[PDB]
C-alpha cells in the first residue's frame, strides 16, 4: 500500500554512500517524506512509501 | 521533559543534522547535546525526544561491536590469528589458545564460523618411522 | 583474494562465488602431486 514505514537493510560488499545519488533518483522518482541514510557502521537506513521504499 | 540514552558504538555528533531535522520537523523547546564521553541528552516533547530517542536508539542498536572470548583447543591461537590476519577486529590467548573478537555480532556470527572452521587438527603423519633392518 | 594454511594445507578464499567457482577450479587444478622419478637409485656392482 502507501504506508510510510522505515526499513532497515543491509549491503555489506562495498559501502552504500555509492548509492545516495541514484535512490535520491527514487526519493526524486516520486514523493518525498523519504530518507535513505547510510550508517558507515554498513547497513542501510530507508523512511517512506512501502512502495518506493521497496 | 530530557531523556538520556547512550549510543556507544560511534560518536552521536554524527547525527546532530537529522536529529535537529526533529527538532525541526517539530516546534522548538527542544535540545539534543552530545557529550564526548558518549551519552546522549534531548530535552523537549515526550513523542519527539521519543522519535528522537528513536533515532538515536536506532544508531545504538544498530552496529553492534563488542569482544568474544572462546577456546583455541586444537590450531594454534597465533596461528589462528596469523591466518586470519590475510583477512582485512581480532584477538586470541595462547595462554588459553582463545580466540577473542573485537566487533559485530555479525562478526559474532562469522566468526564464531571461523571460531569452528580453523579448530581441526590434522591426523598424525607418521612423519618418523623406525624401521627393523633384517639383514643389514 | 587468497590464503591458505600448511598446518592444514588447505586454500582459504576471500572474494566472489564466482572466485568461489573458478577458484574451486584452482582449488582442483593444483591439487596433483608428481609420480615418483626414482631421484635416487641403489646400483648392484657385478664387478668392481
Amino acid at each position: 500500500g502507501d504506508e510510510v514505514i522505515t526499513q532497515v537493510v543491509a549491503v555489506k560488499n562495498v559501502s552504500v554512500r555509492e548509492l545516495s545519488p541514484l535512490l535520491r533518483q527514487l526519493i526524486d522518482n516520486a514523493g518525498a517524506g523519504n530518507v535513505v541514510h547510510y550508517d558507515p557502521a554498513n547497513i542501510i537506513l530507508i523512511t517512506g512509501r512501502a512502495a518506493v521504499v521497496n | 521533559i530530557t531523556q538520556v540514552v547512550a549510543v556507544k558504538n560511534v560518536s552521536v555528533r554524527e547525527l546532530s543534522p537529522l536529529l535537529r531535522q526533529l527538532i525541526d520537523n517539530a516546534g522548538a523547546g527542544n535540545v539534543v547535546h552530545y557529550d564526548p564521553a558518549n551519552i546522549i541528552l534531548i530535552t523537549g516533547r515526550a513523542a519527539v525526544v521519543n522519535r528522537l530517542a528513536e533515532i538515536i536508539r536506532r544508531v545504538d542498536q544498530a552496529g553492534d561491536k563488542e569482544i568474544e572470548v572462546v577456546e583455541l583447543n586444537n590450531a594454534s591461537a597465533a596461528e589462528m590469528v596469523r591466518i586470519v590476519e590475510a583477512l582485512n577486529k581480532f584477538v586470541a590467548d595462547e595462554r588459553t589458545n582463545s580466540i577473542l573478537i573485537s566487533g559485530d555480532p555479525k562478526v559474532r556470527e562469522r566468526l564464531k564460523r571461523l571460531i569452528k572452521q580453523l579448530d581441526v587438527e590434522m591426523a598424525a603423519k607418521g612423519n618418523n618411522r623406525v624401521v627393523y633392518l633384517k639383514y643389514a
